[PDB]
């Protein structure tokens, strides 16, 4: 199947609580594998995915000297950010940062990505061509000018191009077993009345990996986007997800409701109905 | 594996 | 500039009671990041409840699953209380198994 990797930085000010927290995460797909938190009683990254343990020291003494090194760097970048704004000191600001490579069903790169966001407002993100910003308002104009006189973009483009697909390739073998395994949703059809005259059908998708998934209801073939209620997808705690779908239907009409369910873990995409 | 910065990456 | 937490409350397997399970809570579309969340046990807080690292998703939110270990029974309420900068008071949602 497609794959990617990213990585999440998160940089947050808290005056008077000390510097700013960094912490990132990496994900390979909808596996975490690692984590650094400089808040950490002693700050390392430390492996998240049993696929990850083998690497060596070397790669975790790496892997930690960069974030050591951005949670300074994202220290400072906070404090210029608050200068563009014209902020005061005594708000709590974030940098958000998320970083990484697609890869298509060919284990093909596919795209790049960098994108930062301020206090949750995107802030500036590389352009798909991997060499060009784009800037969401003149304080992220300022970043750009930077760092377009700082040739950002190439280290980037080389990055994603390079180690960021070796390493998701590497990573996608280390762990074959499991990120490359789709487990298909394990679907049910629940009934409660709500009343005398409508009932609720909920279409249940649990177990699923990838989070990806598509649930639908259909009255008489028709898609019943308006009146479906939608969670989003959850995680259940062992690697899968949930999800369900619930529709309120005239009690008797309940067999002209059909579920679909799309999933990569399915071959054939589902039709399900209420089995009463 | 993670890409390195370096301090010009700054803001 | 803030964004409220969603909150959903539910089981790691399908619930039966007497057999241990996990009791999930996952607070999802939030900013910014800090949140409090407690698992609740008729109505007490739970002590030893673990939770996932800090991402977020596309459009920038934050989320995070807090997960204990539990017994479901026919007569144990469970429930989980958020709090968020957004909100005035803790938010509680109960676990329904159904949901």
């Amino acid at each position: 199947g497609s794959h990617s990797m990213r990585y999440f930085y998160t940089a947050m000010s808290r005056p008077g609580r000390g510097e700013p927290r960094f912490i990132a995460v990496g994900y390979v797909d909808d596996t975490q594998f690692v984590r650094f938190d400089s808040d950490a009683a002693s700050p390392r990254t430390e492996p998240r995915a049993p696929w990850i343990e083998q690497e060596g020291p070397e790669y975790w003494d790496r892997n930690t000297q960069i974030f050591k090194t951005n949670t300074q760097t994202y220290r400072e970048s906070l404090r210029n950010l608050r200068g563009y704004y014209n902020q005061s000191e005594a708000g709590s600001h974030i940098i958000q940062r998320m970083y990484g490579c697609d890869l298509g069903p060919d284990g093909r790169l596919l795209r790049g990505h960098d994108q930062s966001a301020y206090d949750g407002k995107d802030y500036i993100a590389l352009n798909e061509d991997l060499s060009s910003w784009t800037a969401a308002d003149t304080a992220a104009q300022i970043t750009q000018r930077k760092w377009e006189a700082a040739r950002v973009a190439e280290q980037l483009r080389a990055y994603l191009e390079g180690l960021c697909v070796e390493w998701l390739r590497r990573y996608l073998e280390n762990g074959k077993e499991t990120l490359q395994r789709a487990d298909p949703p394990k679907t049910h059809v629940t009934h409660h009345p709500v009343s005398d005259h409508e009932a609720t059908l909920r279409c249940w998708a649990l177990g699923f990996y990838p989070a990806e998934i598509t649930l639908t209801w259909q009255r008489d073939g028709e898609d019943q986007t308006q009146d479906t209620e939608l969670v989003e997808t959850r995680p259940a705690g062992d690697r899968t997800f949930q999800k369900w779908a619930a529709v309120v239907v005239p009690s008797g009409e309940e067999q002209r409701y059909t579920c679909h369910v799309q999933h990569e873990g399915l071959p054939k995409p589902l039709t399900l109905r209420w089995e009463p | 594996h993670p890409v390195a910065e370096a301090d010009y990456f700054e803001y | 500039i803030q964004r409220t937490p969603k909150i959903q409350v539910y089981s790691r397997h399908p619930a039966e009671n007497g057999k241990s399970n996990f009791l999930n809570c996952y607070v999802s579309g939030f900013h910014p990041s800090d949140i409090e969340v407690d698992l609740l046990k008729n109505g007490e807080r739970i002590e030893k409840v673990e939770h996932s690292d800090l991402s977020f998703s596309k459009d920038w939110s934050f989320y995070l699953l807090y997960y204990t270990e539990f017994t479901p029974t026919e007569k144990d309420e469970y429930a989980c209380r958020v709090n968020h900068v957004t909100l005035s008071q803790p938010k509680i949602v109960k676990w329904d198994r159904d949901m």
